[PDB]
């Protein structure tokens, strides 16, 4: 029943998807909040050591630069399809659409490789479930859940991993229809400080945002007729500055 | 075309007109002809106008999905020894004739690239059809190290010359500086050499000067239920 | 129940025993790595145990060259432990040609710790029991230390440390980065970085060491070589005389 | 008995998938035929599920393979619906061999060598 | 003739002030035969507008073949694609087969709906983008168009006078094109509607 | 083959085809024919190279006739050209190329309309009320205007269809050695027997 | 037992893996498919829901297979995925073969022998979606028909898939009315789904609707997807909100 | 485009022209010949430019596995992924390469592989277009198991007659020198060594 | 234990592959193979055991040649080593051609190491099941490995493996307390013969047949050869004098 991907269960559904989901509570808290002008995307860092560098995950790994993304789940599996999500957005939609895909279609297409890992059986679904944030000219900013059922759904706020269910309150109760990005930004670390005490920190929280076209990551000048990343990662000084006035 | 590189000290400047001809017939009288591969490489086009277009793209998307792979900046190294590998393959049956240059950590470097697979080092290097024109003036008004001024003098100078003595080489010149550890400073339409000339009448005139037989619309969007 | 006699099945708490018991098979050799961080070196030792004397000493190691500027130093088996310095080798010499420059600490761990999820993705190979530490002096990073695991799993480090007393080490280590508040060694020629290390293995083991019972490895700038064992034995009276 | 698998003998020399394949044959539509002598009549039970089906455009049980063989079934609905139209290709491909029209012998051989073949195999069910 | 175009057929494409137009003849000739005198050369795809030049069978081909992938992406992204993005699609479709490639030169025209910008591109036969925005001709008659394109050619027209300058330039290159001469379909095109105005001229 | 005609006229559709096959400097056979149906209602006349006609015509012979009972309902004549003008296309990009040219006549069932396409060699689709390729076309297209009016009877189509055989027949070289002169029509294809 | 793979059947011919594959359907939410020669209404809902779930900036469950053909999906929406695609891009080589856009008929066939297939042949998993087809052809007008996880079809004049499918099916037949009207039938999808769907307030996020229909202007097909406000709105007229 | 090496009792020194022509046109005047494919094993490169970049690169994917597994390669290990390249791609390319390289045991050996790709062992050789106008004075001048001024001096010299008597031939004399102190380059100018 | 085996992937709770210790235990039923390395050459002698009087003696050899200098000798199934030396030859030969060169010993540990290890990591084949020790003797000396069937060498200055290797690893144990200085390969020949007649009195229920080989870099040209005529008689002499 349970116990192959080939075999449908008497109530139906494959057994190796509701295992693969068990995964995912294992992992570490990621949230994102989705405000007028913004995204923010936060998840914290553990590595058992104090001797590990911490610089040297990865976990908040940008894919295009329209589009950032957290996973709770399993780490290894994170940086495997990252790295077949991005090969996939150029060679799909970035050779023919001419530039970076939209937020909808590249959710679709990290969707449609972890399905192909589903159908072929005696290999595993990914033991991620990622937050894909994007922005585009079409849809606006946009947040997305993609599981490792090979579904996604689009949402408001939203948190995986263990601490998720604790989140989640937090953000039906502090979320309001109209916030600004800052006001963002600081309910995302109150409630990630929910996940863990002793060890929080601005160094150990890694928090990045989609927000507003910067040109100073552009790298390149006098061009004003397009845009600059849409992403930033903010800095573990950035991270301490906001912990303070909170 | 004509496409120029002057390596200085402290960057490298890749410099090539707007003009575009396939044929005798002139395609474009500005469009670009410096192609972005990284946002610290830049390149500029000549020969067959398509096969560059093609290739630089192609190289492009490799050289920024290795970026967030190598999770490091963009080697200008990286993406010549990628790009030879691809003229190579094709046997000399792509017609792509490239001045690749840029800024990496390892320092800036200015490269030629055949379509043969054939690859050069100078300090001072130009391909195209205007590149004998531009050759002239490098080796004379050259000399080991620049400031930055004397390198953006030297390099709209040789294109200039270029427009004057090729046909193929035509309207303004567009300049690209990237300096080591500094933004690539895209300068659009630097220099013009000869402004345009206007037309001697108005050639607007009512309707009724052209016959007309049916007017139509024809759909584009869908009705409502009126 | 069922769950590790296939590779890709998962129990029911979300966790792949099989993938786990190769997490545990890198005590099968019982031998002991540290490397640590200098200010223009990156040390490796771990143990040498030469266990028999029908045994020629100097075919025994763990340490191998990989390529011009990387080392990889083994904990874990033998047999695996050759097919993962073939695959590093491999990919050291394709990423060159490929790609025009040399290849450093994290292009290198980052494409065999993806591979090692590949090998657990399919039910087609198995996931080997070795533990990988890359030792280099990178490019532009220096000194660097990456750990790849068995799932594929990594994370960098300013020390790290593998093997079965390993949590004997980690304690003295600890202590170490954090009274001196720095996430180097500050002595600023290998020759004593690699006395550091030796330093901290006799007082964690307990264990003397000589000449036999030791493997260096050393990372320095834009070269790499492993020490022989007469090498080593300067170092060891080095330690001894203060 | 020996059903665990269809590439597998049984020592009662019965392959078990082939005999329960019959056995779903009986879910499905009853379908007669009778020959003449200057006829045949070919007729089959059209089982109405509901009366919300239309008859507007719901499949007839009965379906013609070329323009003068015709075909009725019983069986697995989802099953004989590609087994129809592999027929159906054959069929019409026998002209582009001979230029004559489909010969009945040669049709029956061909229907049956399609769903041999699936049972000689182990990697498909009959 | 040449290979890549017994078959003929013009296409012009100009800007105004917030309004392009394109153009085109509706002569088919198969050598010296002129085959029909109705056969468009201009087909479209929501509200971006495209000519295909060259050899026959291959704008007949790349009609379908485009509407297949521009239909694709509609529905999966509910919204219509717009003409700046339109014109790296076609650089992939006519580069994809580099050798034994494609015998056209595509004019895209449009405006879009999301700047209120006109924008027009030609290619080649394995494509390039043009990315002029002066005035793009191809066809048989690409040395007479660039000419009498550029003489009339002001900036900045208002939308009928603009009707009134492409018409004419169209009309005085076609007598003189031996491979297109027999009518013409004019679109003038504008955010909010297109017209579409045959014209009545000689035929030869 | 040697020649090949298409008229289009009130309710009906004309083509005829060439009786001679010429192969080498002996006609093998001077009464044959050049046209297949293709479904009761859609004739399709062939000319071109000897050898690629006849597996050509057989090959789209069983393609819409397959079609036509999957559906159990016919094809209009509009998508059967369609698919003719698809095959040669590709042909022309592929190992074999054809050298068939193709008239394909319907009456159309669903516009209640006769419709004339003519399909070129290296795949050009074009409604057209002529149609006719080789060196047949260089002579009749020019005639065709004139003596053709907006419509007329199948009967006058007949007589200005006779009247292309004998132009064609003064100043062209090649033998053809009568015609098959076959209808298309609303209750079926018949054959009328004409000089 | 024979609870296993696809090839073996149990001794009364039965294919279990056919029959659980059935059952995986009703436990994603209702779907139904009213016919009426004025058009057909396509209505489904949502299979749970949260505050903060976005619903309201895309479509889900009700897709565009082509500009004339539409399908409501109820089942596993990742095994929905694929077949959605493996539709879509065959609805339009039918375009580029024949220039018409694809027969309900085809398009319906197609996918049966695909899903058909997957149980069939191989290893792999049977296909767990029923999807209602709603189209338009010239041949036969409207047209109506739901497809099986089972790869077969039936046409139908009003069918329920999805939760519920026994009780949302009944309520449906008491009330229907052979001509209809499409007004009329957007109205008995509301009645039907507030007695079938365990939420308190039938709320129009947990809505979708789309209509297809020629009488929305004649000459032409207009598929009508209703935003939000369109859903919010219908609800009032029917008096549940 | 003439290259050279040429062994001595301590070592084996290449030459090399730095001139670059695609037809009339010097494509470059400064790119030298001297390709590194090991820390003592180097490789000169006439004949066509870009087939034998292609080569190049390749042998040294061989010979980076080379070194990491079975001990460093020889002289003559190199020469042989040289010789099996230029032979199974003999209609794709013509590579005219002289592979040289020192050796502790050994000392200089030099090899001349062929267009066609064969391995010649010879005690001093020139391959190349500028090579076939300096072979009666490279034959009479020079002498065995030479002091290392002498045989630079050899170099300089039958390299300075090569660009009197060809135009592919030109630039600077380029030299690196393998011996057992390192990698040396050397490098004269045009102003000195036409006085000769 | 139970469990874990029936597969030659599956990792035990251990952290073992059950399997593939299984397979010592039949190289352990295998027969009696040695070498000794020497400081110009190595020695490979091994216990050929008789089936029956029936036998042809002096012409069955687990012995076999790889390229012209590589000795190699299996204890374990006969079969299984023919098969693992046929690879081998055609391995050495590739390197062969590609280089122009004969292969190093490392190199050859290298390349065998990665085959044994291929059929561990694979589910559709079972793991070897011989040890094969092999040596010869390159620009860098003399060499000696023993692969085990679970993928495993280094090098030896002695190796011992088969029913015989509780004999023979303490018969090597006091040759190098005898000789640390190398022992020349002249005296080893006479040696590893009186190291297999010890070795055979693990297998005593049958007779056996002694065949010596040898690789020597001054005595053999680097070449492998079968040791016959006097030099092979001479070891018998040596081995029957102490045995008694």
């Amino acid at each position: 029943y349970s116990f192959s991907l080939t075999t449908f269960s008497p109530s139906g559904k494959l057994g190796q998807i509701d295992y693969a989901l068990t995964a995912v509570k294992q992992g570490v808290t990621s949230l994102g909040i989705k405000a007028t002008n913004g995204v923010v995307i936060a998840t914290e860092k553990k590595s058992s050591s104090p001797l590990a560098m911490s610089e040297t995950l990865s976990k908040v790994s940008l894919l295009t630069p329209d589009i950032g993304a957290v996973y709770s789940g399993m780490g290894p599996d994170y940086r495997v399809l990252v790295d077949k999500s991005r090969k996939v957005a150029h060679t799909s939609y970035k050779r023919i659409y001419g530039e970076y895909p939209p937020t909808k279609l590249l959710v679709s297409e990290v969707a449609k490789i972890m399905q192909e890992a589903t159908q072929s059986g005696g290999v595993r679904p990914f033991g991620v479930s990622l937050l894909i944030a994007g922005h585009d000219e079409f849809n606006g900013f946009s947040l997305y859940q993609v599981d490792p059922s090979g579904s996604y759904f689009p949402w408001k706020a939203t948190a995986i991993g263990k601490g998720s269910v604790a989140a989640k309150t937090f953000l039906e109760k502090r979320w309001n229809d109209e916030l600004e990005l800052e006001d963002a930004i600081h309910i995302a670390l109150l409630t990630l400080k929910e996940s863990v005490e002793g060890e929080f920190n601005g160094d150990t929280i890694e928090l990045a945002i989609i927000g507003d076209e910067n040109p100073d990551l552009l790298g390149y000048t006098g061009i004003p007729t397009d845009k600059g990343p849409r992403f930033r990662k903010l800095t573990s000084q950035e991270i301490n500055d906001r912990l303070e006035a909170l | 075309t004509t496409i120029v590189g002057v390596k200085f000290n402290n960057g490298v400047v890749i410099a090539a007109d707007t003009r575009s001809t396939q044929g005798p017939i002139v395609a474009d009288k500005n469009c670009a002809k410096l192609h972005r591969i990284s946002p610290k490489i830049w390149c500029a086009g000549a020969g067959t106008a398509a096969d560059t277009e093609a290739v630089t793209q192609l190289i492009g998307s490799n050289i920024e999905l290795h970026s967030l792979y190598t999770s490091r900046e963009p080697r200008v190294v990286s993406a010549l020894q990628m790009l030879k590998q691809h003229l190579f393959k094709y046997q000399g049956h792509i017609g792509a004739y490239l001045i690749v240059a840029g800024v990496d950590p390892t320092g800036s470097h200015l490269f030629s690239i055949h379509a043969h697979g054939s690859t050069d080092v100078g300090y001072y290097l130009s391909l195209g059809s205007g590149s004998l024109a531009a050759m002239a003036v490098l080796e004379s008004h050259w000399k080991q190290d620049l400031t930055k001024e004397e390198a953006i003098k030297l390099a709209s100078d040789a294109i200039q010359a270029g427009i004057w003595n090729d046909l193929g080489s035509g309207s303004n010149v567009d300049v690209c500086v990237m300096e080591i550890g500094k933004d690539a400073e895209y300068l659009r339409n630097y220099l013009t050499p000869n402004v345009r000339e206007e037309k001697q009448k108005s050639y607007k005139f009512p309707r009724g000067t052209t016959a007309v037989l049916k007017e139509s619309i024809v759909n584009i969007c869908d009705i409502q239920e009126e | 129940a069922g769950y590790d006699r296939h590779i890709t099945i998962f129990s029911p708490e979300g966790r792949l025993y099989q993938v786990e018991y190769a997490f545990k098979a890198t005590n099968q050799t019982n031998i002991n790595s540290l490397a640590v961080r200098g200010k223009d070196c990156t040390v490796v030792i771990s143990q040498k145990k030469v266990p028999d004397k029908l045994l020629d000493p100097t075919t025994v190691s763990y340490i191998f060259c990989i390529s011009r500027t990387i080392g990889m130093v083994v904990n874990g088996p033998i047999p695996d432990a050759r097919n993962a310095a073939l695959r590093a080798k491999a990919e050291a010499a394709e990423f060159r040609y490929k790609y025009g420059y040399d290849m450093p600490c994290d292009v290198l761990a980052k494409r065999m710790a993806n591979l090692s999820q590949i090998y657990t993705q399919r039910a087609y190979m198995r996931p080997l029991g070795v533990i990988l530490t890359f030792v280099s002096v990178d490019e532009e990073l220096g000194p660097s230390i990456y750990k790849t695991d068995p799932a594929g799993y990594y994370v960098g480090y300013k020390a790290t440390a593998t093997g079965p007393k390993q949590q004997e080490i980690t304690t003295n280590l600890e202590n170490h980065f954090k009274k001196s508040k720095i996430d180097h060694i500050n002595e600023e020629s290998w020759e004593k970085v690699v006395e550091f290390a030796i330093t901290h293995m006799i007082d964690a083991l307990g264990t003397e060491f000589s000449k036999n019972d030791l493997e260096v490895g050393v990372a320095t700038k834009d070269k790499f070589f492993t020490l022989s064992a007469e090498n080593i034995e300067e170092r060891l009276v080095a330690i001894a005389e203060q | 008995g020996y059903d665990r698998a269809l590439s597998i003998f049984s020592p009662d020399g019965h392959i078990f998938q082939v005999e329960y394949a019959l056995e779903a044959v009986k879910r499905g539509t009853c379908a007669v035929g009778v020959k003449g002598k200057n006829c045949v009549v070919l007729g089959c039970e059209r089982r109405s599920t509901l009366k919300l089906q239309d008859t507007r455009i719901t499949p007839s049980k009965v379906s013609k393979i070329d323009s003068h063989v015709v075909l009725s079934f019983s069986g697995l609905n989802a099953d004989s619906r590609i087994l129809i139209e592999k027929a159906r290709v054959e069929a019409q491909s026998h002209r582009l061999t001979l230029e004559d029209p489909v010969t009945v012998e040669y049709l029956t051989r061909y229907v049956a060598g399609v769903q041999q073949r699936y049972t000689q195999s182990g990697g498909v069910r009959p | 003739s040449d290979p890549s175009s017994i078959n003929g057929g013009i296409v012009v494409a100009m800007t105004g002030k917030d309004c392009v137009a394109i153009a085109c003849d509706l002569r088919l000739g198969s050598q010296s035969l002129g085959v029909s005198n109705k056969f468009e050369k201009i087909f479209h795809y929501g509200h971006v507008f495209l000519g295909i030049t060259g050899l026959a069978t291959d704008v007949t081909t790349l009609n379908e073949m485009f509407r297949y992938k521009t239909n694709l992406y509609k529905l999966k992204e509910e919204r219509a694609i717009e003409p700046e993005t339109f014109t790296q699609l076609v650089s992939s479709s006519l580069y994809e087969r580099r050798f034994g490639p494609y015998f056209v030169g595509p004019v895209v025209a449009g405006i879009n709906s999301k700047s209120g910008k006109p924008f027009i591109a030609g290619f080649d036969l394995i494509g390039c983008i043009d990315e002029a925005k002066d005035f793009i001709v191809s066809g048989t008659a690409s040395d007479q168009l660039f000419g009498m394109c550029e003489s009339l050619y002001e900036p900045n027209l208002e939308p009928e006078d603009l009707f009134e300058t492409i018409s004419q330039a169209l009309l005085n290159a076609a007598d003189r094109d031996a491979l297109s001469g027999w009518g013409a379909v004019v679109y003038i095109i504008k955010k909010d509607e297109v017209v579409k105005r045959y014209l009545k001229m000689r035929q030869d | 083959m040697d020649i090949i005609l298409g008229i289009r006229v009130q309710d009906s559709v004309i083509l005829a085809s060439s009786k001679a096959v010429t192969r080498g400097i002996s006609v093998l056979k001077d009464s044959d024919d050049k046209t297949r149906q293709l479904s009761p209602h859609t004739l399709m006349s062939f000319a071109g190279e000897a050898g690629d006609t006849v597996q050509f015509a057989e090959y789209i012979q069983a393609n819409i006739q397959l079609y036509s009972i999957r559906e159990d309902y016919e094809l209009s004549p509009q998508a059967v050209s369609s698919f003719v003008r698809q095959e040669l296309a590709k042909s022309i990009r592929s190992r074999r190329p054809y050298q068939v040219n193709v008239l394909i006549g319907g009456y159309d069932k669903k516009k209640n309309k006769p419709e004339l396409y003519q399909i070129d060699y290296l795949g050009t689709k074009v409604e057209l009320p002529y149609g006719a390729h080789g060196y047949s076309g260089f002579y009749t297209f020019s005639l065709l205007d004139h003596h053709y009016r907006p419509d007329m009877t199948t009967e006058e189509g007949l007589d200005l269809l006779k009247l292309c055989v004998q132009e064609l027949e003064k100043r062209m070289p090649m033998d053809f050695k009568g015609v098959i002169v076959k209808i298309v029509d609303k209750d079926g294809i018949r054959q009328v027997d004409d000089f | 037992r024979y609870d296993s793979r696809t090839t073996i059947f149990s001794p009364e011919g039965r294919l279990y893996q056919v029959e659980y594959a059935l059952e995986s359907i009703s436990h994603a939410g209702t779907a139904i498919g009213i016919m009426a020669s004025d058009g057909i209404v396509l209505a489904a809902e949502r299979k749970v829901t949260s505050t903060l779930l976005e619903q309201d900036t895309s479509t889900e469950k009700l897709y565009k297979l082509n500009d004339k053909i539409a399908v409501a999906v109820a089942g596993l929406t990742a095994d929905a995925e694929i077949l959605i695609n493996t539709a879509r891009i065959h609805a339009q080589n039918y375009l580029k073969t024949y220039n018409e856009d694809i027969p309900v008929e085809i398009l319906v066939r197609r996918l049966s022998d695909i899903k058909q297939g997957y149980t069939q042949h191989g290893g792999l998993r049977p296909f767990g979606v029923s999807f209602i087809y709603a189209g338009y052809d010239d041949r036969y007008g409207y047209q109506l028909y739901t497809s099986n996880p089972s790869g077969n079809y039936t046409g139908w004049k009003a069918i329920s898939v999805g939760a519920n499918t026994s009780a949302a099916q009944t309520l449906l037949q008491m009330d229907y009315k052979d001509d209809m009207k499409v007004d009329d039938a957007i109205e008995l999808a509301l009645k039907t789904l507030s007695k079938t769907t365990d939420s308190s307030a039938l709320t129009y996020d947990r809505l979708e609707f789309a209509t297809i229909r020629k009488g929305a202007n004649d000459g032409e097909v207009y598929q009508k997807i209703f935003k939000p406000q369109e859903i919010k709105d219908i609800l009032v007229k029917t008096g549940i909100t | 485009t003439s290259i050279m090496a040429v062994t001595f009792k301590d070592g084996v020194i290449l030459g090399a022209d730095s001139r670059t022509t695609t037809g009339a046109y010097i494509a470059n005047r400064v790119t030298d010949k001297l390709t590194r494919v090991h820390d003592k094993i180097w490789c000169c490169r006439s004949g066509s430019a870009a087939d034998t970049q292609a080569i190049a690169d390749i042998v040294q994917y061989h010979l980076e596995l080379y070194t990491s597994q079975y001990g460093t390669p020889s002289t003559e290990t190199a020469a042989s992924v040289f010789k099996e390249l230029c032979y199974e791609n003999k209609d794709n390319l013509t590579a005219g390469i002289i592979v040289a390289g020192y050796d502790d045991k050994n000392k200089g050996e030099v090899y001349t592989i062929p267009l066609g790709g064969s391995v010649h062992k010879l005690p001093y050789a020139i391959a190349g277009s500028g090579s076939t106008f300096i072979y009666g004075y490279c034959d009479k001048n020079f002498r065995e198991n030479m002091s290392k001024e002498e045989t630079v001096d050899f170099i300089k010299h039958s390299l300075s007659q090569a660009i009197k008597w060809d135009g592919s031939s030109g630039g600077v004399i380029r030299m690196v020198v393998l011996t057992a102190a390192g990698v040396e380059r050397l490098i004269f100018y045009p102003d000195e060594y036409e006085q000769l | 234990g139970t469990g874990y085996d029936l597969s030659n992937s599956v990792f035990s709770p251990d952290g073992r592959n059950f399997q593939v210790e299984y397979a010592v235990k039949a190289v352990e039923n295998g027969t009696t193979s040695i070498g000794i390395k020497c400081n110009d050459g190595v020695v490979f002698a091994v216990e050929k055991l008789i089936t029956s009087k029936l036998l042809v003696p002096q012409k069955n050899v687990k012995i076999q040649v790889v390229d012209r200098h590589i000795g190699c000798v299996y204890s374990g199934l006969i079969p299984d080593g023919r098969h693992l030396v046929n690879r081998g030859r055609e391995e050495a030969a590739s390197f062969k051609k590609l280089y122009k060169t004969p292969i190093p010993i490392p190199a050859f540990a290298d390349r065998l190491g990665q085959y044994v290890q291929a059929h561990t990591l694979y589910n559709s084949v079972r793991p070897f099941g011989v040890s094969t020790i092999f040596g010869g003797v390159d620009k860098n000396g003399a060499h000696l490995y023993m692969l085990e069937p679970s993928g495993s060498y280094w090098g030896y200055k002695g190796a011992a493996t088969g029913k015989g290797r509780q004999s023979a690893k303490a018969e090597l144990e006091k040759l190098v307390d005898h000789h640390p200085e190398g022992l020349s390969a002249r005296e080893a020949v006479k040696q590893a013969a009186k190291i297999i007649y010890l070795a055979h009195e693990d297998n005593k229920e049958k007779d056996f047949e002694l065949e010596i080989s040898w690789c020597s870099l001054s005595e053999t040209n680097g070449l492998h050869k079968f040791v016959k005529g006097d030099l092979l008689q001479e070891a018998i002499d040596f081995a029957q004098k102490e045995i008694n």
